[PDB]
DNA sequence: GTTATCCGCTCACAATGCCACACGCGCTGCTCGG
DNA sequence: CCGAGCAGCATACATTACTTGTGAGCGGATAAC
């Protein structure tokens, strides 16, 4: 019916057009006769008839009169439904402002009039005056007046001077203003003046005026004159059991406003006492403002119920506003919920369903089937039959769902798997059985967690659920290519018990003709479930692609493993079972089965695993008793010894032999050491206490204790929890975060004193409060996420670009925290990555890096590869297939249509519930690389470092990078480049609080204004007696040395300045403040000598601030361009600092906070993008300096560190698309032949296609700077508005998109969701491409 | 408890909420994001319009599914028309574009 | 017997187009029901369509050409009938 | 002095989802009334 | 003479109430020509 949405202001004529009449009386319904009072807020004459197809007075009562209006009461007898549609209007007795365009920063009227908002508010509410048209008097058209000035000018001028006050004054002021005239005036003016703050405000204003005159809007419409009142049915006076009709607050506000209007009109008729009508118009303005928004201007509280009233805006914004309450997520009538039990018998795609719930849900299908078999001719007969549940209705129901899928959902649906599709199976009771594996996928325990059901009723939806969201399709998380179907517990225990080996168990030493023989031998009670035997086994293989050879071997194994072998489906070799088969082993087996055999045998194999695991777990009878957890017989001794240690340490302290802080440190250290001792002793006594004997003396073996069998198998709980249970509970943490001296020497099996329990409670409550807050915080985070990437749909199949990122294995300095294999697994190469031997292309330029190519790369051991990321794809309004790469949760490349944005947001936000809230020591061998290093050789054969971007790297034998540290300015080098060193050797150490003035050219040194008393303070080293000088800068001392500047001239051995080796610029070594110089005047300098020495979150909020990209506290300032450093005038607001370019000009003398430490010298030639005052690098500056690849690398590395700190893994594609989103905005630099302004903020896509179209012609394009907004502000500044409307603001975006007439083309997920049509993402992508290829020609 | 059909909210033609009111479950924001994460376009569409709103559309779906035909005739959810009328009740003019 | 859709998505290298064409064929076999080619096992029309897909005898082109053949037969028959009526009215 | 510059001041504007249950929902002295 | 509806009332006042975290417009101090 449409393909777009237009929004703008409403002219009074338009509003009066909408209405079917004018409400005049405030009272709504007479109570002695429940009828809409005539010409009231519910009047039938104005809105519609109450009874369906019946006159109000009762005259006409039949469909024979559809259309006529009565004459006793005058109502148009039609369908009552129309009362849901018809609107009313109120002819306001005097103009009044519109509270939105007055108090929505920036106020539309304010910018439209160049008048400060305070004066506008003071003139709207009748407490000022405004002269208009600027008559013969010296009064400007925008000037305001108070009382005395107004009356004095009135005495001085009786005419030609029109000082009106109030709303209608502003209306006249607007309607008198010429739009395009002032527009072109400011246009011609903007190219005239300075600075850029005035130019910024003025370009904002001319943008407003141009958007205004462009759209059909007219400024006088911004002041309401006829207020449209909502249809009655949408504000229904809901009744109670008697006549206590609950007055919806909208009717209250409307009654207040219409009452003010009626009273004001009556006053206007009775000779109008001037001040009285003044105050009355003020009151009416106030009431209308309250109706449009109860927020500003105080409140409008209902009677005796101290709470504000829901205004109109209050019915749109917020969690109860129509957007987040009824439009985006609407309640469904065709579903149900219950509590979930286990039901561990059903197959992987099935799911339990209570007879009651199915009989209630599928009721229409049952009616249809009954009508088919004719068992009930009428529908009411079928309803009766279902009501009685005849013995045939159950057969019918069982028939009607034989393949009909169903949807199961968990309450917090963090990620995509929160809703899955199953086939229902009828059961008894009221619980909802579901497979245990998927309940590990839902993050669903059985603590009473409820689940909702849904029935897809149309054929498309049935087949869609069967094809897409059926459990046998989702077996890999869209976040990581790991398998989501992981046998969690109670089966890993079962299989682990089934695969072990008692050294002497009944049946050991036999030979079995096959697995079935072992199974029979076991069930008959002749051989233990796990005893070493010799079993013949026929493991199949695939020698050639497709074949299945058989190699009947005779392997030494155990009965349990042989029994389990009856489940592997003619694929995997025997080595996948022969091991102890813990939990990680089970995940590995399932993974390799999905890798070799495909999918269907893998799901059958997983179900068989689950069945046999539960079976033999039950048959095992694993049971934890009190005597299972053992205490090592040294724990008492170890604790007593550590007690003696801490006692003598404390005595030493009170004996005055150690400071209290270091004493605390020693105490906590010996306590942690004793804790580790007890833990190791407990482990070594528990895991091997089983010392059994076979045909003789004794043998050890891994324990058979129930505990540590639930642990070694990884079934439940780690060794850290075991030692916290049997062994010592260890140290505990104070509420602040500090650690108590005395730890919990006890353990759970033994008793716990009151104090120990108290401290444990400290810790536990800390954890619980953290969870209770992080849940809500992560919810808000993921909600913000999904509303900034909800547009991304993979449309193009190949953007055809060449720019990617240089993916390289991360190295935090220690080991490689992440190799290149996983960071590049499944992502198409941007460039044809060739092996280190050049001229031989290893991989073509558009290869999907599936696993075998990653194997090849590992073989040739490539350092880094360029890859086609998403942040560089060239798709208009989307992203191409290749630039997204491997479709995680599947194997192939992505299919055109998958809404990568939403799944990325979900994958990022799901683990949010698991977040929180001097020397160099090489390790391996290999060459020693030093990148971007300007250093000088001292008088000791070393290499002292003289630059800031010197990066040390340890390279292994394969030429690939292994370690990387950041050697700062002023470090010593025990070795040079190409020096094979062994680990641990301290190749570099430095005093952190020394920023030396080491020289790169030796000789002598002379002084330029290095004088004591005034500039410098001389003091003796009272320890020894050397005449040290504390050289103060201009800032350090008083003003007596502002102009006086030190300069250590690097002079020849006679006292004259020589140049620098390589160039002709000598070293004028200036000084920073607090310079403790030792080398007296004229003393020889050796190249590289210290001429002076001067000293110097973490969880969900971290990633939050990172995605918002908000400027951190005192960010690390960088250099805009290159050149030589030079200070300026102190206290220029901030101290001056310029960087002279190599050849260009330096028009900027940037201001820097003088107080905060400045890391740069004055004789340094600082390349752009270098640390000036260390700290966090704000992402804005990062982008604006080093392009987009720098900022995307930085953000992905930071967030990925944050996640890897918690053990969760997230593939970088998702954060990549997110950063691609939060920098889709752009700013314009020049103007060019394009119709774009200078400072106008435009979308990178639109400006890029405009440049493309202009380059199609001969004209020039406009240069652009990629912007970068926080996810929230980026989403708010979206091309479409309805998305941005519903997301977070829906009171500014509406005003703006209205006053500009931003016709919203839907072309997006959330928009189409709101409208209710299909989505451009799913099969709806096929639908929409068919449409835009046919409907739009 | 489950809900096939029944009453509906009068201000917004949606099914009521609550076991007592015989209402049905609420398909929430995160539920919609999940549903559209999969390519479940048609499922999300029918769960939006014809299940909960488009009173004519849902009566048509009922009458058409008792007749053994699982095809939907969707439309405009009356909640959206309610939003239209609320905005239009403000000074803002919002329309459905002709084409 | 449908537990997976991998064979289907192999015959149509996209799950989206897969479910689209399969829903089209199922609508064919459910209203104005064309007889299901593969012998059904007393199953719903959905899995019947999926089976006919994965067996390798239903796809986009086959459905379109069958629709066109139906159009041709229908138009030929009705035009013969209308010409007969045209002679009957003279 | 002025013109542009900047820094603290005050205000707007967001706070996970569901489920369930419970409770309540003007009034009041002036006004219409016999 | 009090019972039954009504019209516009922060009950008239001092109601009131610590940090929430962040952005953004704004007004008084500030560097420069
Ligand atoms: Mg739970
Ligand atoms: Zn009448
Ligand atoms: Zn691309």
């Amino acid at each position: 019916e449409f393909d777009a949405i237009k929004i703008a202001l409403a002219s009074p004529d338009m509003i009066r057009s909408w209405s079917f009449g004018e409400v005049k009386k405030p009272e709504t319904i007479n109570y002695r006769t429940f009828k809409p009072e005539r010409d009231g807020l519910f009047c039938a004459r104005i809105f519609g008839p109450v009874k369906d197809y019946e006159c109000l007075c009762g005259k006409y009562k039949r469909l024979k009169h559809r259309g006529v209006i009565c004459e006793k009461c005058g109502v148009e007898v039609t369908q009552t439904k129309v009362r849901r549609e018809r609107m009313g209007h109120i002819e306001l007795a005097s103009p009044t402002a519109h509270i939105w365009f007055l108090k929505s920063l920036p106020s539309r009227i304010g910018l439209l009039l160049d008048m400060p908002l305070r004066d506008i508010e003071r003139v709207l509410y009748f407490e000022s005056y405004v002269v208009i048209e600027g008559g013969m008097t010296n009064l400007e058209r925008q000037q305001i007046l108070t009382e005395e000035q107004y009356l004095d000018a009135l005495e001085e001028f009786g005419d030609e001077f029109d000082a009106k006050m109030g709303a209608e004054a502003i209306q006249a002021l607007l309607k008198s203003m010429d739009l395009e005239q002032e527009c072109e005036q400011l246009r011609e003016e903007l190219n005239e003046t300075n600075s850029e703050t005035k130019r910024k405000k003025l370009t904002k204003r001319i943008k407003l005026l141009e958007a205004f005159v462009q759209s059909g809007n007219k400024p006088e419409w911004m002041i309401l004159t006829v207020l449209p009142v909502l249809p009655p049915d949408l504000r229904p006076l809901v009744p109670l059991d008697g006549g206590r009709f609950a007055t919806s607050d909208l009717n209250d506000l409307y009654r207040r406003v219409i009452n003010r209007n009626n009273r004001l009109k009556r006053l206007l008729d009775l000779a109008a006492p001037d001040i009285i009508v003044r105050n009355e118009k003020r009151m009416l303005q106030e009431a209308v403002d309250a109706l449009l928004d109860n927020g500003r201007r105080g409140r409008a509280i209902t009677g005796s119920n101290k709470r504000p009233l829901k205004s109109l805006a209050d019915m749109i914004k917020g969690k109860q506003g129509r957007f987040r309450q009824n439009l985006l997520g609407k309640r469904v009538d065709y579903s149900g919920r219950s509590v979930i039990t286990v039901g561990p018998y059903l197959r992987l795609h099935q799911c339990g369903l209570p007879k009651k719930m199915a009989l209630e849900l599928f009721k229409p299908f049952i009616y249809g089937k009954l009508e088919l078999r004719g068992l009930a001719t009428t529908i009411k007969a079928a309803k009766k039959m279902v009501e009685r549940e005849e013995a045939v209705v159950w057969d019918i129901l069982d028939e009607v769902i034989r393949e009909h899928p169903v949807l199961l959902n968990r309450a917090p649906t963090l990620h995509r798997l929160g809703i899955q599709a199953f086939e229902p199976v009828l059961i008894e009771g009221k619980a909802i059985q579901l497979h245990p594996l998927v309940c590990a996928a839902y993050n669903a325990d059985f603590d009473g967690d409820q689940m909702a059901v849904h029935v897809p009723l149309t054929l498309e939806a049935q087949l869609e659920a069967r094809a897409l969201m059926m459990s046998t399709n989702n077996i890999l998380s869209p976040a990581n290519g790991e398998p989501i179907i992981v046998p969690s517990q109670d089966v890993v225990l079962g299989l682990y018990y089934m695969t072990r080996d008692c050294v002497n168990a009944k049946g050991e030493g036999m030979v079995l003709t096959g697995p079935k023989e072992a199974e029979r031998l076991y069930r008959s009670g002749l051989a233990s479930l796990h005893a070493r035997v010799k079993v013949r086994i026929t493991e199949y293989e695939k020698d050639a692609n497709g074949e299945l050879v058989a190699k009947t071997s005779l392997k030494d194994t155990t009965v349990g493993r042989a029994i389990l072998w009856m489940i592997v489906p003619k694929g995997l070799p025997y080595s996948i079972v022969n091991q102890a088969l813990g939990k990680k082993a089970i995940s590995k087996m399932l993974n390799t089965c999905y890798r070799i055999l495909g999918l269907k045998p893998t799901v059958i194999f997983a179900d068989q695993i689950m069945y046999t695991g539960f079976a033999y777990a039950a048959r095992s009878g694993a049971s934890v008793g009190i005597d299972d957890m053992v205490i090592p017989e040294k724990k008492h001794e170890i604790i007593s010894e550590a007690e003696a240690e801490v006692a003598e340490i404390q005595e030493q302290f009170q004996s005055g032999l150690v400071t209290a802080g270091e004493r605390y440190n020693k105490v906590i250290d010996i306590w942690a050491a004793a804790n580790d001792r007890v833990s190791k002793a407990m482990m070594d006594n528990l895991q091997t206490e089983t010392v059994i004997n076979r045909d003789g003396q004794e043998e050890k073996q891994v324990s058979f204790n129930s505990i540590y069998m639930m642990a070694d198998s990884g079934a439940r709980g780690s060794a850290a929890q075991i030692r916290q249970l049997a062994g010592m509970r260890g140290l505990m943490a104070k509420p602040d975060g500090s650690i108590i001296e005395t730890p919990i020497t006890a353990n759970f099996r033994e008793g716990l004193n009151v104090l120990q329990y108290f401290i444990s409670t400290h810790g536990a409550r800390k954890g619980l409060a953290d969870t209770a807050l992080k849940t809500a915080n992560s919810g808000y985070l993921t909600r913000r996420l999904v509303d900034v990437a909800q547009d991304l749909v993979v449309t193009e199949d190949d953007c055809g670009t060449h720019e990617g990122i240089m993916m390289t294995p991360v190295i935090e300095g220690g080991d490689v925290k992440e190799p290149l294999r996983d960071r590049v697994l499944g992502r198409v190469t941007a460039e044809d990555v060739l092996k280190p031997g050049t001229a031989d292309i290893l991989v073509p330029r558009n290869t999907l890096l599936h696993e075998q190519w990653c194997d090849l790369l590992e073989e040739n051991s490539v350092d880094a590869v360029k890859v086609r990321s998403v942040v560089s794809c060239d798709t208009d309004f989307g992203v191409c297939a290749h630039c997204y790469g491997r479709d995680l949760a599947r194997g192939h490349i992505i299919n055109k249509g998958e809404a990568i944005g939403v799944i990325a947001a979900q994958s990022i936000g799901e683990p949010g519930t698991q977040l929180t809230m001097s020397s160099i020591q090489v390790k391996n061998k290999g060459s020693i690389k030093l990148s971007n290093v300007k250093s000088v050789v001292n008088s000791s054969g070393k290499l002292v470092i003289t630059s800031r971007n010197t990066e040390l790297k340890l390279i292994d034998e394969f030429g690939r990078t292994k370690e990387s540290y950041k050697v700062p300015y002023g470090a010593v080098l025990a070795k040079g480049d190409g020096e094979q060193v062994a680990g641990g050797e301290t190749v570099a150490n430095w005093d952190p609080h020394t920023m030396p003035v080491i020289t790169e050219v030796s000789g002598f040194v002379r002084f330029t204004d290095m004088i004591d008393g005034q500039t410098i303070t001389r003091q003796t080293d009272e320890l020894t007696g050397l005449s040290s000088l504390v050289v103060l800068d201009s800032a350090e001392r008083t003003a007596g040395g502002k102009d006086l500047r030190p300069a250590l001239k690097i002079v020849d051995a006679q006292g004259n300045d020589v140049l620098i080796p390589g160039t002709d610029m000598p070293a004028q070594y200036f000084l920073p403040g607090k310079a403790i110089v030792q080398l007296e005047d004229g003393v020889q300098i050796s190249s590289g000598d210290t001429l002076a020495r001067i000293p110097q979150t973490g969880g969900l909020p971290r990633v939050a601030d990172l995605f918002e990209a908000r400027r951190p506290k005192e960010p690390a300032i960088l250099a805009e361009i290159s050149g030589i450093v030079s200070f300026g005038k102190e206290t220029k607001g901030k101290r001056r600092l310029v960087i002279t370019p190599v050849d260009g000009s330096d028009p900027y003398e940037e201001m820097i906070p003088k107080w905060r430490q400045l890391n740069v010298f004055e004789g340094e030639r600082v390349e752009r993008g270098d640390v000036i005052s260390d700290g966090p690098e704000a992402p804005h500056d990062i982008l604006r300096l080093r392009g987009v690849h720098a900022v995307t690398r930085y953000i992905v590395n930071e967030v990925q560190d944050v996640y890897r700190l918690q053990g969760v893994k997230i593939n970088d594609k998702h954060i990549e698309v997110i950063v691609r989103q939060m920098l889709r905005k752009a700013t314009i630099v020049n103007a060019g032949s394009s119709d774009f302004l200078e400072g106008e903020q435009v979308e990178y896509s639109r400006v890029k296609i405009a440049n493309r179209e202009l380059e199609a012609n001969g004209k020039v394009g406009a240069t652009y700077s990629r912007d970068l907004l926080g996810i929230t502000k980026a989403s708010l500044a979206t091309e479409s508005f309805i998305s941005a409307a519903s997301f977070q603001e829906t009171t500014r975006v509406l005003t703006e998109a209205a006053v500009a007439g931003k016709r919203d083309e839907l072309r997006g997920l959330k928009e189409n969701v709101i409208v209710g049509r299909l989505i451009p993402a799913g099969t709806g992508y096929a639908y929409h491409q068919d449409r835009m290829r046919r409907r739009a020609a | 408890h489950a809900r096939s059909t029944g009453s509906y909210s009068l201000v917004t033609q949606q099914p009521l909420g609550g076991k007592a009111q015989f209402g049905g479950q609420r398909f929430g924001e995160m539920e919609v994001w999940a549903l559209e994460a999969y390519g479940a376009a048609y499922t999300l569409q029918e769960m939006l319009t014809v299940k909960s709103d488009d009173v004519n559309g849902r009566t048509k779906m009922y009458k058409n599914i008792v007749d053994g035909n699982h095809q939907m005739e969707p439309g405009m959810p009356e909640s959206f028309n309610v939003l239209l009328k609320e905005i239009r009740s403000l000074g803002i003019n919002i329309e459905l574009e002709d084409e | 017997a449908r537990v997976t859709v991998q064979d289907a998505v192999e015959k149509i290298g996209n799950r989206f187009d897969l479910v689209l064409v399969a829903a089209r064929r199922a609508r064919q076999m459910q209203v104005g029901g064309k007889d299901p080619l593969v012998p059904e096992e007393n199953d719903k029309t959905t899995v019947i369509a999926l089976r006919e897909i994965e067996e390798g005898l239903i796809n986009n082109q086959i459905l379109d050409v069958r629709e066109r053949q139906e159009q041709q037969e229908q138009e030929a028959a009705e035009l013969q009938a209308v010409t007969a009526i045209a002679e009957g009215r003279r």
